[PDB]
RNA sequence: UACGGUGCUGAAGCAACAAAUGCCCUGCUUCCAGGAAAAGCCUCUAAGCAUCAGGUAACAUCAAAUCGUACCCCAAACCG
RNA sequence: CGAAGGUGUGCUGUGAGGCAUGCUGGAGGUAUCAGAAGUGCGAAUGCUGACAUAAGUAACGAUAAAGCGGGUGAAAAGCCCGCUCGCCGGAAGACCAAGGGUUCCUGUCCAACGUUAAUCGGGGCAGGGUGAGUCGACCCCUAAGGCGAGGCCGAAAGGCGUAGUCGAUGGGAAACAGGUUAAUAUUCCUGUACUUGGUGUUACUGCGAAGGGGGGACGGAGAAGGCUAUGUUGGCCGGGCG
RNA sequence: UAAGGUGAUAUGAACCGUUAUAACCGGCGAUUUCCGAAUGGGGAAACCCAGUGUGUUUCGACACACUAUCAUUAACUGAAUCCAUAGGUUAAUGAGGCGAACCGGGGGAACUGAAACAUCUAAGUACCCCGAGGAAAAGAAAUCAACCGAGAUUCCCCCAGUAGCGGCGAGCGAACGGGGAGCAGCCCAGAGCCUGAAUCAGUGUGUGUGUUAGUGGAAGCGUCUGGAAAGGCGCGCGAUACAGGGUGACAGCCCCGUACACAAAAAUGCACAUGCUGUGAGCUCGAUGAGUAGGGCGGGACACGUGGUAUCCUGUCUGAAUAUGGGGGGACCAUCCUCCAAGGCUAAAUACUCCUGACUGACCGAUAGUGAACCAGUACCGUGAGGGAAAGGCGAAAAGAAC
């Protein structure tokens, strides 16, 4: 499903609000994209379904650090 | 079919109907009531061993129980298996 | 004139039988409701 | 000794427009 | 007394006893169906004894 | 734990047989007893050809409530109440009056 | 002999002609709208065996279980 | 030494009521004054049960059609037997599938059921009755389609789908005639056959796949020809001389 | 624990016991067909078809055992592709379903009210889904206060229908503070010196107290009426027992029970003590949670509907300081107080009752009370989901009516 593998962001629900304040249920989905991250230690490409916010945290945290957290989470990258 | 323990529970009772009496006189065939789950083979082995008689062939049929009423309550008779065991010529019981 | 009910045991069991009901949770919820109510005949199977 | 009752009803007639 | 004696023996004696005990039960069942058995209480007796001997066999089989 | 046993001698406390003495014959689980030749009733027994072909007016004993009878002392000649007591590690019955073990 | 029945005996048992919507025919002819699959079966060899196994053929022999089987079924037995 | 309730009678109060008694009934009942209510029924095309009315009226389910003798029986237009008559006969006959599930056969009985009576019945009761290497199911094989490891997708549930695995209404080995039971028979007996596997012996020997090829394997319409089922006639055999 | 007993309509036959293996009752086990998470494969539930291995032999066969999937871990092997990796095969483990309500979270109406109807209300209700325990959740201040102070969370009564929110309509509706129930505080973000200290979890070992069978348990006669006495009339007696039930009409003294006093071979709960196996206490010096807080946009949650709207959560786009520093004090600024987010754990007071036991009722008494006092979720109806009845009373004893 539409779940970020790094941050855990998932679809959320809200209201479409018109000028007359009519509320209709809607969904907010993450800005997900499948990207191939180069992991130097294994000299391999590992494909992850990440949001655009997830991409920013990968630069900050390092590719190896996130994967260590993922193995603890048992997400089966 | 080879276990003496299995064979001793296969035969339940002899049938004493008019058809059974005719079978005694005409074709040397014994009508028995056997376990519902019993197979023709094992039945042949049990009769051959427990009665010291030679069996030609055994055909089996399943009798469906009758639906009866006890007062104002519905009920059903049990299903049972009937075996026609034909003895080899000459031997008698 | 041809009435609505045309019996067929194979169709009857494939449509409302125990294994057809239990295949999906919604059918399994039918069994749960009928078990809670105490029905003598849970499904249509004989 | 197990009698019962059943009624479905049907609707039809003529016109009353004049 | 019956239960005690059963345990005292060995498996082989018990197996011979079971087969012999079952044999009168088969014989009794035949007499019962043919109307020749007037002493009907042995049918329940042998059935209980068959259960008793088999229970002791499991107890003496280590588990 | 039962106060009235199979062979006890009792005296009827209430009913049409008040004061009569008899010997218990059967103790029924329903809390009733049969006493030898006490509570006679004439049952119209229908004839059964298979066995006991001649059916007539038959006089037999009817059950009586255990509460309606009392054990007979046979020494004081009066009805008595039963108590329990451990004498040699076995529970026995004794008459409430004069407290002698039965 | 129990109106049943039972037992015994028992002649001829051929030809011609006509004749299918049934068989040859899953054929033949023709047409366009161009008309299942798989397995059993036959055959071919790889790897793995080629003394063996396995194959072919002839005898002898075992085995073929279990389940339906009454009766109605264009209707008084099914759906109304 | 007769409660409640029921049913009469008498008395009594402005009323809702009260008191007492005869009788049925058989064991509860309950003063006074306080308290609390599921506290008062004629109606709501009220709800449930019972019973009227129409009413001994309509109707008794195809206009194919009945009749008689004898029998059984308490009783016969309806049942059994017999002899006539009439109806169907591409069905109103026979055998199945589906569906039903003992309605099949025998004995016994007539409360209810049968639109009447019923001795009868597909009704009640008690026994009995279906026998398969070659008939089906099952098993091997697949169609539409279903399910679906992993997988892809989806808030969750779940959806879709690969390998696979199921799924006949289709494709795959083999039995016929005669006789016999109150009820079963290609299932049972007699006679005569056939098929597929396992094992053993003997002889001769290249075998072998989740592979490959062949085969299985397929439409509509039409035209005849050769046949059989079957029928007709003759002959033959038996019986007949109306 | 026993002199009787083979469960009911329901008799009968044939029996088994009677001082203790008859039966019955409790504890602990043995066995437990087939379907059903169904788990060897399949399937129209209670059926069909196997594979492997061990062991049997009468050479026809037969009997056990194992063989689902997924997750985690470990071995062995093993591509494109040289190592590797994916993948593959084994072996240990956990899980899978079911179940009343209560609980947390993920989704989430409409009818209705507004005398119409859109915001709003109903309502984060009904319902669907995930998950878990006996409780769950929450919880040890980046909290409130107001210049005085309080000191985690939860629950109850107030504060108060107040302050506010609101087509300022309908309606919604706090907090501060106070009185109570109950109280408990800790760990990591790191290393030493001491040392196994406290404490917690496993397990045995006793004691204590329960639970699962149980035991004994006072004291009334006469007469009258009557089918029958427990009623009437006399004269007694017991009571730590006059709670109830039964007995031929209303029983303290007939019976079962009650108050009482007791009881456990075996299993088990609870609590204390104690022994092992882990578990780390204390002191000093450090460290102080970053794609985070905050912000723009769009929503949601706070009583608070965007409003001048703080605070909280984030789908999207950005993005700090970091103890010489930050958060909050209902726009915002300054001052001053107060606290230290971006890591965790935690009993009690609280909610509920499928089920077990005892007891209670100005609750019902068969058209009432559960739909069901009766073989009721049955008969019956519907393809199915589902709907769903009617039906209690002989008498003390069947003595149920011989002839
Ligand atoms: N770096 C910090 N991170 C988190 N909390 C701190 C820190 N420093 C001090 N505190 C807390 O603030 C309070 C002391 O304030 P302050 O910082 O002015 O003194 P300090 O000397 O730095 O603290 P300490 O004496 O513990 O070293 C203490 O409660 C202390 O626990
Ligand atoms: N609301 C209630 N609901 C159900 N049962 C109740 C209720 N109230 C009381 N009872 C019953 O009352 C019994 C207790 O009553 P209570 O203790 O007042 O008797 P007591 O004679 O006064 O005893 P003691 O004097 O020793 O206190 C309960 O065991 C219970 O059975
Ligand atoms: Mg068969
Ligand atoms: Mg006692
Ligand atoms: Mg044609
Ligand atoms: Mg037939
Ligand atoms: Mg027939
Ligand atoms: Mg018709
Ligand atoms: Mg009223
Ligand atoms: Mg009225
Ligand atoms: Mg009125
Ligand atoms: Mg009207
Ligand atoms: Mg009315
Ligand atoms: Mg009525
Ligand atoms: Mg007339
Ligand atoms: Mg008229
Ligand atoms: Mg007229
Ligand atoms: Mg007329
Ligand atoms: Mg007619
Ligand atoms: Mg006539
Ligand atoms: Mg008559
Ligand atoms: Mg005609
Ligand atoms: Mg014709
Ligand atoms: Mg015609
Ligand atoms: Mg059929
Ligand atoms: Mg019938
Ligand atoms: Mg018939
Ligand atoms: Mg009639
Ligand atoms: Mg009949
Ligand atoms: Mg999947
Ligand atoms: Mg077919
Ligand atoms: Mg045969
Ligand atoms: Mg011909
Ligand atoms: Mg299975
Ligand atoms: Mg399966
Ligand atoms: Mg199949
Ligand atoms: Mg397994
Ligand atoms: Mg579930
Ligand atoms: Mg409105
Ligand atoms: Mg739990
Ligand atoms: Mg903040
Ligand atoms: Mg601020
Ligand atoms: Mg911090
Ligand atoms: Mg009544
Ligand atoms: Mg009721």
């Amino acid at each position: 499903s539409r779940v970020c593998q790094v941050t855990g962001k998932r679809p959320v629900t809200g209201n479409n609000r018109s000028h007359a304040l009519n509320a209709t249920k809607r969904r907010f989905l993450p800005n997900l994209h499948s990207h191939r991250f180069w992991v130097e230690s294994e000299k391999r490409f590992v494909t992850l379904r990440v949001s655009a916010k997830g991409m920013r945290v990968i630069d900050k945290k390092g590719i190896d650090t996130v994967l260590a957290e993922l193995r603890a989470r048992g997400e089966k990258y | 079919m080879i276990r003496e323990e299995r064979l001793l529970k296969v035969l339940r009772a002899p049938h004493v109907s008019e058809k059974a009496s005719t079978a005694m006189e005409k074709s040397n065939t014994i009508v028995l009531k056997v376990a519902k789950d019993a197979t023709k083979a094992e039945i042949k082995a049990a009769v051959q061993k427990l009665f010291e008689v030679e069996v030609e062939v055994v055909n089996t049929l399943v009798v469906k129980g009758k639906v009866k009423r006890h007062g104002q309550r519905i009920g059903r008779r049990s299903d049972w298996k009937k075996a026609y065991v034909t003895l080899k010529e000459g031997q008698n019981l | 004139m041809k009435r609505t009910f045309q019996p067929s045991v194979l169709k009857r069991n494939r449509s409302h039988g125990f294994r057809a009901r239990m295949a999906t949770k919604n059918g399994r919820q039918v069994l749960a409701r009928r078990r809670a109510k105490g029905r003598a005949r849970l499904t249509v199977s004989k | 000794x197990x009698x019962x009752x059943x009624x479905x009803x049907x609707x039809x007639x003529t016109a009353s427009f004049v | 007394m019956k239960a005690k004696e059963l345990r005292e023996k060995s498996v082989e004696e018990l197996n011979t006893e079971l087969l012999n005990l079952l044999r009168e039960q088969f014989n009794l069942r035949m007499q019962a169906a043919s109307g020749q058995l007037q002493q009907s209480h042995l049918l329940k007796q042998v059935r209980r004894d068959v259960a008793r001997v088999k229970t002791l066999l499991n107890e003496k089989a280590g588990a | 734990a039962a106060k009235i046993r199979r062979d006890d001698e009792v005296i009827v406390l209430t009913g049409k047989d008040k004061g009569k003495r008899g010997k218990v014959k059967n103790v029924l689980s329903s809390g009733k007893v049969i006493v030898e030749g006490i509570n006679l009733v004439k049952k119209h027994q229908k004839p059964v050809p298979a066995l006991n072909q001649p059916g007539g007016i038959v006089e037999k004993e009817a059950a009586i409530q255990v509460s309606n009878v009392a054990i007979f002392n046979a020494a004081t000649g009066k009805a008595d109440r039963v108590g329990f007591r451990f004498e040699d590690g076995k529970k026995v019955r004794f008459f409430k009056s004069n407290s002698e073990t039965i």
